């Protein structure tokens, strides 16, 4: 996240950190035992970290789940970066409290112009890399069709928006993949890609949550 | 006399420095190149990328057609070498070049065991061309000029799964990547 | 209670002091033990032998079975823990464990991610034996006592290519090394 | 090497000397354009140095030559001992006289208890460290393959033999690995490997380069 703040303390307890020894991207708890993230995210043997203070230091109040399951979006195809998204089920149900708690899910899809909350441990520099010991957060508001489009021409598709500000200075960089976009109580988005970070007029690209609430809902039902 | 290709710093490309290939697009675009093996071939190694943009892969080097030049340019036949930092695993080199026809895939792909260097129809498989690639940052282009009368491919490159990982290969589509100075 | 092993300087092993594990042989026979990582994956670390025998790689600590004993001992099951200087790149612990099978080599390799203490089935692949290797020097053994009941493994340690790098794994030719003080 | 003696300069003109550091090593030139060493000095980007007797000191009389070429053989391992030599090819031929000369194969195989010359700027020390600046030489004894089989058991292949003395005092050492073991005028041996330097029933053990002319003349003829 560049241009953004570090969390309050409890204040995204629905962020988790994908493990493999080492923090590879976001997600976020949907229930006890589900988390949303990125589809290319994917690798076998995730574990899943959760309440973290420190991502670089194991510490307590942290819980260590291993994913027992990753579904990939079974239309999520690396050449157009369509349909980036990801469930994890837990081998263990979560411990909820004020640490960690899950994000509701969306009902209809959000509005341009509509504030959301952006986090992740990724890198906190325009030029160069700098990865935070602490999570950090960014709001932002979503970006109308046609100024997403115009950004990456021919590169759009109805499952991704643009977030964040085309002056630059505030937006996802590499290592919040797969991490959280709520708004208004709702993820609405996942971190999925973008060019450079936080440049003019080259936007945070994010999953479109709310077209996926039904895939979603019948991939927990049937696991 | 084209146009220098330049680093993720704005600074013109330096014939013979060290420079990582990076997915001009991160995230679900991935990260840098790699040598990298396929599962049923140890030597030679072929060129991958790899899935995290935090990881940006090996560092290459760029060799001129001229020797003399020591700026990259666009649109320029080039040799591309991986600069690996671990064990020397073949006795193949590291420099990119096109594979024969994959009649498993339907791909011509980016492989190593290439050329440095001696321009000629017998080195024309090792000559790679980088041009813009929008706004976001270049592409390669697989068209040698190095002998005026050999048939070639004329192709943008592009990324294809193959084997569980992610190779180059001529395709329609080009992937854009950008340069960094290597540390 | 079993003869403690000895440094290149003839004094006996201390658990919490740091030594280097050097090859006995030099020259072909390389030299220390050092964390390293594979080309396709990241973490946890493993253990590599550096081929030059000027180099003595990652120093370790080793614990004991009983912490009441400071003397590191012959035949007797402990921890071992490689004690980086650099920077750690991954959150996994660098004490040593034996892997599970890997089905592409045929091999039980010597990885990190160990546990240090709780001598019981849970930490079963955490603990190693150091025995004499002829008059070289000393050998790892796999073939912990520390759950009776529990089936085991029990094999010296060699060492073996993989990845173009040298590993150490279970296997019937131990290799031999000497503990110099760090 | 421990317990010999400062060769003087011209008095082993064959020797010669790669890399630096973690991977320096002896060799041997064997033409005007090749060296032959050991496998396990292999190194990407090989610098030879030849005519240097004062390593440390411009002396004058020194080429220094990069290698176009480094042949090991291919039967061998890093994790193994066995078949430990290399082939080194010149960028430029050397410019032979009284301090560069190439030094003859052998012919037959040398019998044990014959003597040989063995030198390098390894280590001169049986405990602790000392590097020399002058290259040091050694006159030792072929072991019988009983006494190398006995000293290291299960580990002496055929293409290898002990040189020394079971009784310690005079050995190679570290730093020495790669140089030549000379008898009659004809290269034998390789300083190949041995546990410490000097001691009691640890002899020096040296690649038997008689088993290997056949290759070497074929792979300097089509290389």
């Amino acid at each position: 996240i560049v241009g953004g703040y570090t969390c309050g303390a409890n204040t995204v307890p629905y962020q988790v950190s994908l493990n493999s020894g080492y923090h590879f991207c976001g997600g976020s708890l949907i229930n006890s035992q589900w988390v949303v993230s990125a589809a290319h995210c994917y690798k076998s043997g995730i574990q899943v970290r959760l309440g973290e203070d420190n991502i670089n230091v194991v510490e307590g109040n942290e819980q260590f789940i291993s994913a027992s399951k990753s579904i990939v979006h079974p239309s999520y195809n690396s050449n157009t970066l369509n349909n980036d998204i990801m469930l994890i089920k837990l081998k263990s149900a979560a411990s909820l409290n004020s640490r960690v708690a899950s994000i509701s899910l969306p009902t209809s899809c959000a509005s341009a112009g509509t504030q959301c909350l952006i986090s992740g441990w990724g890198n906190t520099k325009s030029s160069g890399t700098s990865y935070p010991d602490v999570l950090k957060c960014l709001k932002a508001p979503i970006l109308s069709d046609s100024s997403c489009k115009s950004a990456y021409p021919g590169q759009i598709t109805s499952n991704m928006f643009c977030a964040g500000y085309l002056e630059g200075g505030k937006d996802s960089c590499q290592g919040d993949s797969g991490g959280p976009v709520v708004c208004s109580g709702k993820l609405q988005g996942i971190v999925s890609w973008g060019s450079g970070c936080a440049q003019k007029n080259k936007p945070g690209v994010y999953t479109k949550v709310c077209n996926y609430v039904s895939w979603i809902k019948q991939t927990i039902a049937s696991n | 006399k084209n146009e220098p290709v330049l680093d993720t710093d704005g600074d013109e490309l330096r014939a013979g420095e060290q420079y990582y290939v990076v997915s001009a697009i991160w995230g679900a675009g991935g990260g840098g190149l790699a040598l990298g093996r396929l599962t049923d071939q140890k030597c030679p190694e072929i060129v991958v990328q790899r899935r995290s943009d935090l990881d940006y892969g090996t560092p290459v080097v760029f060799y001129n057609l001229d020797t003399k030049d020591d700026i990259v340019r666009r649109s320029t036949d080039l040799n591309i070498q991986f600069v690996p930092i671990r064990d020397r695993l073949c006795l193949t080199s590291t420099v990119w070049k096109i594979d024969d026809y994959d009649t498993s895939t339907g791909k011509w792909w980016v492989t190593t065991d290439g050329v440095i260097g001696n321009p000629s129809p017998q080195t024309l498989q090792s000559w790679f061309k980088i041009e813009k690639s929008g706004n976001l940052g270049y592409k390669f282009n697989f068209c040698p000029s190095v002998c005026e009368s050999c048939v070639t491919l004329c192709n943008d490159i592009g990324r294809y799964g193959h084997d569980g990982q992610i190779r180059l290969a001529l395709g329609e589509n080009a992937w854009p990547f950008v340069f960094k100075k290597a540390s």
